[PDB]
């Protein structure tokens, strides 16, 4: 029941001292069963009658069950745990499925009680002091001190982990094969044997572990594969999700929007295709909870063909570190992108989704690269290593924009996959004005106060125009005054405006953007053959946009 | 190995706690590089293993030093650092020689392996404390902590000082003219003869300190020569500044004109006596784009007045100590980067160029590294400090690749800037 393994010497928050809490309630009926527990206790060493030499006190309390035929002892040390120093965190991040190995056959073993085993570093015990009161009055009742883990204790989850991981060494170097995991109060073992073999190694294992007072079972409650484990169902061949289920309902609140939206997400990893761009640009809205909220129309059509995707069960693969990681990804349509990985051209071994959430115009090809970027670190941390990609992406048009492009980037390995969609620049501003282009003096101001406004432009050969705005802003009307000498001007024409903004936009060269007035635009800029956009400083200057501006 | 001291308190700035810093998740091969480091490590007693009980954490990664076979662990504490040394450029402060600059040449020389030697105070080791990933996170990192001056903390360094200009004195005496100082991790030599003599000096240095008994693992090559006749050497005194120039031009179109209304309007945010009116007044009109134009009144008379004010380093300009160095970095494009190292807008301290060779063998990336880790040391070299980058580049992708062409000992501070649009044109 317990060990003889050595303590890790824990400490109190720098200023601090021992939680000093107490409560003296009665139910001479449970003070029974405490003291019942208490006895079985001590007489396990778990814990240790003390006396009046300091001792900082703690709640004590009994807990029962509906299939009870016993007690629980359920301290509260949310006071002690608020002076121990931190410990090294258990659980950076959880492995995942899509990068474990394949094995035989798999067991759990029952390590919950384990904890009680473990012994509690002797300087520290003196905090894990609580007092169970007897009946009334002549005694301030039965005190004792904990040996070994609390069960609520800071540093158990920590001190544990590390014990176990400690003890099983000798096994995991004398059975380099067989893979052990241990997680809260499971310990999972994985090997190559048949079931026979298994056993015997595994019941080693038990005995190992027992030498050490870490007891086990052999035939208590729970099931087997599949494994439950972190809303996964594990195999010891493949793995899948936790079976999910989308809620049909009346009307749906934020709660529920979210809770479906974090759902579908989850089956993302597995289930190809799944969209959510819909769903979630309703939850837009920040601070509601039951506020009700209208599933508009292209959010429902959504919802359901991941019910179609959904309705189909969907298992993945293990990794062979022996082969290739492939990595394929396709545009689906409004800043959606999906991706499968896999060694296998059938079964799959893992899959997700890039949606550019950041901004509001971005192009194609830099979004194919966030993509690309997204899973180069995916696979760092579940397989060590960058997968080889496919993608609906030609060298010409890739190293064009990397090459134009103002940021640096850095492509890996990539094999072009010819399946529509494609990405393509569908337009390119040019770098030098077009001779015999009429030129376009373009501008376009706004009432900040009454919101209207107008966009004009102004050219060479003498012509104008000027158009009132109502509702807008000065960015809106900086880009209608360019939508306009498009719309006026010829097959070859020269732009000048005073504003970085409407230019840089442009410039991004954006395949889209919903902003109804970019896409005009971006439109005309694909209906013409030659484009010269030109900047120049707005006020100080030129008197052509003024000459717009004085008219604005 | 043997007890050659007995260790220095190191205590850190009032209010701190050691530091918590995440580890990045690792590829399979700079894994295996690292356990493989530590375990000789482990065994030469230089580090130790610890247990729950030690809460912190700071970096770690794999690099190959110099392209070697080999790799280097390069520990990122960069953390530990603002919490330890930022007090102990106070109590231990190494002082910057302001003459390094002007010397003929500089060699730099790894003398890390130096504080291997010197025990770190026990207090103190927990904080030092990293942990080596697995694959997948499924086995639990293996964590060690230092039991000796680790490389990458500023505090060894300053620690050491007493032991190296003692090591030093008796050559900084007969070699009174060369300047040696000593930031972090290396030595920069400095001597105003001859490459030859020089580069002899230098092995007349490297072998002084290695009779001593540091060693100078920098066996750099022999006398076969594939294509690698490198060896740390720059060359200050050179340093100077790249004055950007308008373009002189015989025909000056609409356009022209127009971008280089734009340049100097941009321009008078670092020279205020900048104007354009005159020229500018030669577009008031709205004219073609592709016509060619007649100069004006004084607008030959701006042309060349301002082209002198832009041809002269602008007052005002002064380093304060105070403050952080800010350098920002602009992809211009064909292996072509600029820079700009500063401490407020505008008042450039000092602005270069960078480049690297023809296509095939380069990629972005690989370069911004190189300019920066480039950049970085000019400012060492110049002020006995690193700065702060405004990298131009997808946080991540850097995240992911910057260790992949690092080859330097040290770290800076950066971060991701997605927006340049004059500057690019301006430089
Ligand atoms: C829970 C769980 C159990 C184990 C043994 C591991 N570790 C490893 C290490 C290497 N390969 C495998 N494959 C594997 C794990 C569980 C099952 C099942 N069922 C099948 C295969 N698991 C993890 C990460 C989680």
């Amino acid at each position: 029941p317990i060990s003889p393994i050595e303590t890790v010497p824990v400490k109190l928050k720098p200023g601090m001292d021992g939680p000093k809490v107490k409560q003296w309630p009665l139910t001479e009926e449970k003070i029974k069963a405490l003291v019942e527990i208490c006895t079985e206790m001590e007489k396990e060493g778990k814990i240790s009658k003390i006396g009046p030499e300091n001792p900082y006190n703690t709640p004590v309390f009994a807990i029962k069950k509906k299939d009870s035929t016993k007690w629980r002892k359920l301290v509260d040390f949310r006071e002690l745990n608020k002076r121990t120093q931190d410990f090294w965190e258990v659980q950076l991040g959880i492995p995942h499925p899509a990068g474990l190995k394949k094995k035989k056959s798999v067991t759990v073993l029952d390590v919950g009680d384990a904890y009680f085993s473990v012994p509690l570093d002797e300087d520290f015990r003196k905090y894990t002091a609580f007092t169970i009161p007897s009946i009334n009055n002549e005694t301030p009742g039965i005190r004792y001190q904990y040996n070994v883990l609390p069960q609520g204790w800071k540093g158990s989850p920590a001190i544990f982990q590390s014990s176990m991981t400690k003890i099983l060494e000798p096994f995991k170097k004398q059975n380099p094969d067989i893979v052990i995991y241990q997680y809260m109060d499971d310990l999972y073992v994985g090997s190559d044997l048949e079931i026979g073999q298994h056993r015997t190694k595994i019941e080693e294992l038990r005995q190992h572990l027992l030498r050490w007072g870490l007891t086990t079972p052999d035939k208590k409650h729970q099931k087997e594969p599949p494994f439950l484990w972190m809303g996964y169902e594990l195999h010891p061949d493949k793995w899948t999700v936790q079976p999910i289920v989308l809620p049909e309902k009346d009307s749906w609140t934020v709660n529920d929007i979210q809770k479906l939206v974090g759902k579908l997400n989850w089956a993302s990893q597995i289930y190809p295709g799944i969209k959510v761009r819909q769903l979630s640009k309703l939850l837009r809205g920040t601070k509601a909870l039951t506020e009700v909220i209208p599933l508009t129309e292209e959010a429902e059509l959504e919802l359901a063909e991941n019910r179609e995707i959904l309705k189909e069960p969907v298992h993945g693969v293990y990794y062979d570190p022996s082969k290739d990681l492939i990595a394929e990804i396709q545009k689906q349509g409004q800043g959606q992108w999906t991706y499968q990985i896999y060694q296998e051209p059938f079964k799959n071994l893992k899959t997700g989704k890039y949606a550019r959430m950041r901004g509001a115009h971005t192009n194609d090809v830099k979004q194919l690269t966030e993509a690309v970027q997204k899973i180069t670190t995916e696979s760092i941390v579940i397989w060590g290593k960058t997968p080889k990609f496919k993608l609906p992406i030609q060298k010409e048009t890739w190293e064009t924009w990397w090459t134009e492009y103002w940021q640096a980037t850095w492509i890996p390995e990539w094999e072009f996959v010819n399946t529509p969609p494609l990405v393509k620049l569908w337009y390119q501003l040019e770098k030098e004005p077009i001779v015999g282009a009429e030129t376009f003096y373009v501008d376009g101001a706004a009432n900040r106060e009454t919101k209207l406004g107008k966009a004009g432009y102004v050219t060479n050969k003498g012509r104008q125009k000027v158009v009132p705005l109502t509702n807008t802003t000065n960015q809106k009307t900086e880009l209608q005054a360019i939508y306009l000498a498009l719309q006026d001007s010829g097959l070859e024409v020269n732009i000048v405006t005073d504003s970085q903004y409407a230019l840089g936009i442009i410039q991004a060269q954006p395949d889209k953007s919903e902003s109804e007035l970019v896409n005009q635009i971006i439109e005309q800029l694909i209906k013409k053959e030659k484009v010269y956009l030109a900047w120049v400083p707005a006020h100080k200057g030129i008197g052509g946009n003024e000459q717009v501006d004085k008219l604005v | 190995p043997i007890s050659p001291i007995e260790t220095v308190p190191v205590k850190l700035k009032p209010g701190m706690d050691g530091p918590k810093v995440k580890q990045w998740p690792l590829t399979e091969e700079k894994i295996k590089a690292l356990v493989e480091i530590c375990t000789e490590m482990e065994k030469e007693g230089k580090i130790s293993k610890i247990g729950p009980e030690n809460p912190y954490n700071t970096p770690v990664f794999a690099i190959k030093k110099k392209d070697s076979t080999k790799w280097r662990k390069l520990v990122d504490f960069r953390e530990l650092n603002k919490r330890t040394q930022d007090f102990w450029e106070v109590q231990l402060g190494i002082p910057h020689p302001a003459g390094l600059k002007k010397k003929k040449s500089v060699t730099v020389l790894d003398v890390g392996d130096a504080y291997f030697s010197v025990p770190l105070d026990e207090d103190f080791r927990k904080y030092t404390a990293f942990t080596i990933p697995s694959i997948n996170n499924e086995t639990p990192g293996i964590r060690y902590q230092y039991n000796v001056l680790p490389q990458g903390w500023k505090g060894s360094p300053a620690i050491f000082q007493s032991s190296m200009t003692k090591i030093l004195e008796p050559f900084k005496k007969q070699n009174p003219d060369i300047v040696i100082y000593q930031y972090m991790d290396d030595l920069y030599v400095g001597s105003d003869l001859e490459i030859g003599q020089h580069r002899t000096k230098i092995e007349e240095l490297r072998q002084h300190l290695l009779r001593w008994g540091l060693t100078t693992p920098d066996k750099k090559h022999q006398k076969e020569p594939p294509f690698l006749w490198m060896g740390y050497e720059l060359h200050p005194d050179k340093w100077t500044v790249q004055p950007i120039v308008l373009p002189e031009k015989d025909s000056w179109t609409v356009n022209d004109i127009q971008k280089l209304v734009g340049k100097l309007n941009w321009a008078s945010q670092i020279y205020p006596g900048i104007k354009v009116r005159q020229l500018s007044k030669l577009l008031r009109g709205t004219k073609a784009l592709t016509e060619v134009i007649p100069l004006t009144e004084e607008a030959e008379l701006e042309l060349a007045e301002n082209r002198e004010i832009l041809k002269e380093p602008v007052h005002g300009v002064y380093y304060d100590p105070s403050k952080d160095l800010i350098a920002e970095i602009q992809k211009q494009g064909q292996g072509q980067w600029t820079y700009q190292i500063y401490q407020e807008p505008f008042k450039n301290l000092k602005t270069g160029k960078y480049a690297r060779m023809r296509g095939a063998h380069t990629n972005d990336v690989k370069q911004l590294t190189e300019a920066v880790q480039k950049i970085t040391t000019e400012s060492i070299v110049i002020w006995g400090k690193t700065p702060k980058f405004k990298l131009p580049i997808q946080k991540e992708t850097w995240e992911t690749w910057w260790t992949e062409y690092w080859q330097a000992t040290w770290i800076p501070e950066w971060e991701f800037v997605n927006t340049p649009p004059l500057v690019k044109l301006w430089y």
